[PDB]
């Protein structure tokens, strides 16, 4: 497995919602409308899941737990 | 029987500015105009909104 | 009642209900995050998971029974509704 | 397309006395219309 594989998914997913929708959009006077709300979802949802999945590749520091959690990860896990 | 026909300008001043709207679109261009108004055929911030 | 209150009722309800059942859900799996929210004492970590999970189950039980009331709150709401 | 601000024209027209109110009318339920003010002295008793 790698981290390509849920790139490449991601990357098609909102490519196609940002083309092939606005490619299957009718004529009509909300056309313009249709086609800006398609493109702008695409592009801030790409962005912002794109940014906080990137962020959480290769953690400098991991998370730090309080006594009684760090007892509990020995058993519940 | 008079049909009361009208003509276009030339004269012309600056027209008032206008753009359709619908139920979903309404709201979205009055957050805009809340704010101001474009010129005439300016850009309309609203559909990016 | 008023229908004021009916609806205030029937969100109270929903919201109620919602709640109870996903964190019945995250007790169920003995959910990492959850662990400030269980009752428990230093002498439960003696021998194992044993008393956390008793204690998992137990306030799983409690979001259960809070939801049944959120549901008898909602049933008598969705009447009082239309009644007044 | 509303991208930009749809286009308007100005323009002039020569209204039939009586079929005026009629006219109006169905531009008031066309509702796409504003109308010039040719009158800046009117007032309670200077409105025709």
């Amino acid at each position: 497995h790698s981290f390509a594989l849920p790139v490449i998914i991601f990357t098609t997913f909102w490519g196609l919602i940002g083309i092939a929708g606005p490619w299957f959009v009718p004529k009509g006077p909300n056309r313009g409308v249709i086609i800006t709300m398609l493109v702008a979802t695409a592009v801030c949802c790409y962005l912002f899941w794109l940014i906080a999945i990137l962020a959480q590749l290769n953690p400098l520091f991991g998370p730090q737990l309080k006594n009684e959690t760090i007892w509990y990860v020995r058993f519940l896990w | 029987t008079v049909p009361s026909i009208l003509n276009r300008m030339q004269t012309n001043q600056t027209p008032p500015t206008y753009n359709k709207t619908n139920k979903f679109t309404h709201g979205f261009q009055n957050i805009v105009d809340a704010y101001g108004i474009g010129t005439y055929r300016e850009i309309n911030p609203a559909p990016y909104t | 009642c008023g229908p004021k209150l009916a609806a205030c009722g029937i969100v109270l309800s929903a919201w109620g209900v919602i709640m109870l059942i996903m964190l019945g859900i995250f007790f169920n799996v003995h959910s990492a995050v959850l662990i400030e929210d269980v009752p428990f004492t230093e002498k439960d970590f003696e021998n194992g998971p044993q008393n956390i999970y008793n204690l998992y189950e137990q306030v799983s039980y409690n979001c259960f029974i809070a939801a049944g009331l959120y549901l008898l709150l909602g049933g008598f709401s969705f009447c009082q509704v239309r009644l007044n | 397309e509303l991208f930009r601000s749809e286009e308007m024209t100005l323009a002039q027209l020569f209204l039939q006395s009586e079929a005026a109110y009629c006219c109006v009318s169905e531009l008031e339920e066309l509702g796409k219309v504003q109308f010039r003010d040719l009158n800046p002295d009117v007032n309670v008793f200077q409105r025709k």
